[PDB]
């Protein structure tokens, strides 16, 4: 977690797990289907909260509190996602996984776009961290993404 | 044709095609659909030598332009006739043969991919599978769970799993193609 103080794993058994900086059973949520890709929301001044967003085999994303009581949003997939990953400032998503697309979100589910399409499985797409100075003054529009293809590509 | 396809319906036509091609034959035994039709009749009608030596001497026949369509096809129920036993190798002469002289066949294709996985030389019935597979637009089931196995046998999870995926959208009534190769890919992938 961005805060230091929890830990989220997650095993293809269908266990999500959630524990402290001691490693104890904080909480535990039993699935039936394996465990890819987790995150945690990035902290922000208007949200202040941190939630753990882990993204099933059964073409789901689920986002799940400290006390491991879903938030009950289980958005659904047309595809198998892969990796998850969070924007700084948390305020994009991008998802990759089944049908070779790299796509973007908003934090609440809605489409953008897609960035590219690889014709091969993505195995891990990253985004590049920006920094704001104190009162800075910018559009920061520009965005970069790195991509890792199956077949051995590594583009940006 | 329609006599031995309409089933027990009459009962009756399909001996009266007989007795019809066997006349044709008489006045004309060169007509290419006349014997493919007895042969056939000969097929339905549990006869065994007959059959065989029909199609043998339609095989000694060469290539005419206007009938090559049912010469095809004959050549594929001779394949079929050889593939039924043990002698593969003329199985493989005549697929190669039909391979030759067609390059979209769906059935052919697929009798090689058999022989070939059944020869567990898994890279070469892997892709006549999948040619088959592209003949056949996405629609049949069983060459797919066959390139399925063959993909998890050969050590290539991801695209069993891709045809596994797009197999259970598909059919959603197909649970032995999930316990069987989709589950072992997915826990071999890591």
């Amino acid at each position: 977690s961005w805060d230091g103080l929890y830990l989220g794993f997650g095993t293809m058994g269908g266990i999500i797990g959630i524990r402290n900086r001691a490693l104890e059973q904080l909480a535990e949520i039993q699935r039936s289907f394996p465990i890819w890709c987790m995150d945690w929301t990035p902290i922000t001044p208007d949200y202040q909260n941190s939630v753990l967003v882990v993204g099933v085999w059964e073409q789901s994303i689920a986002h799940y509190n400290i006390q491991g009581q879903q938030l009950g949003s289980d958005k659904k997939l047309t595809y198998d996602p892969i990796d998850i990953n969070f924007s700084t400032q948390g305020e994009f998503l991008l998802v990759s996984g089944t049908n070779n697309k790299c796509t973007l979100y908003t934090r609440e589910g809605g489409f953008l776009i897609d960035v590219a399409t690889k014709n091969d499985w993505v195995w891990n797409n990253k985004l590049k961290p920006v920094i704001k100075e104190a009162g800075s003054v910018a559009v920061q529009d520009q965005l970069h993404v790195a991509l890792t293809t199956n077949d051995g590509e590594i583009s940006m | 044709y329609v006599f031995f396809l309409g089933g027990p319906r009459y009962k009756g036509g399909l001996e009266q095609g007989l007795k019809n091609l066997n006349d044709i034959l008489k006045t004309n035994n060169d007509y290419i659909p006349a014997m493919l039709a007895l042969a056939v009749g000969k097929f339905i009608q549990k006869k065994s030598t007959d059959a065989k030596n029909l199609l043998k001497l339609l095989w000694k026949r060469q290539y005419t332009t206007e009938y090559g369509e049912d010469l095809e096809r004959a050549w594929l129920l001779s394949a079929d006739s050889f593939i039924a036993i043990q002698k593969y190798d003329s199985a493989e002469e005549i697929l190669k043969k039909c391979l030759k002289y067609n390059q979209s066949c769906g059935k052919a294709e697929e009798y090689m991919g058999l022989i070939k996985e059944k020869e567990q030389s898994y890279v070469d019935a892997a892709t006549h599978y999948e040619k088959a597979y592209k003949l056949t637009n996405e629609k049949s089931a069983s060459i797919a769970f066959r390139l399925s196995f063959n993909y998890l046998k050969a050590k290539r999870y991801v695209d069993c799993i891709n045809i596994c995926k797009k197999i259970l959208v598909l059919f959603p009534n197909y649970p032995k193609i999930e316990k069987d190769c989709l589950e072992k890919a997915r826990q071999a992938l890591k």
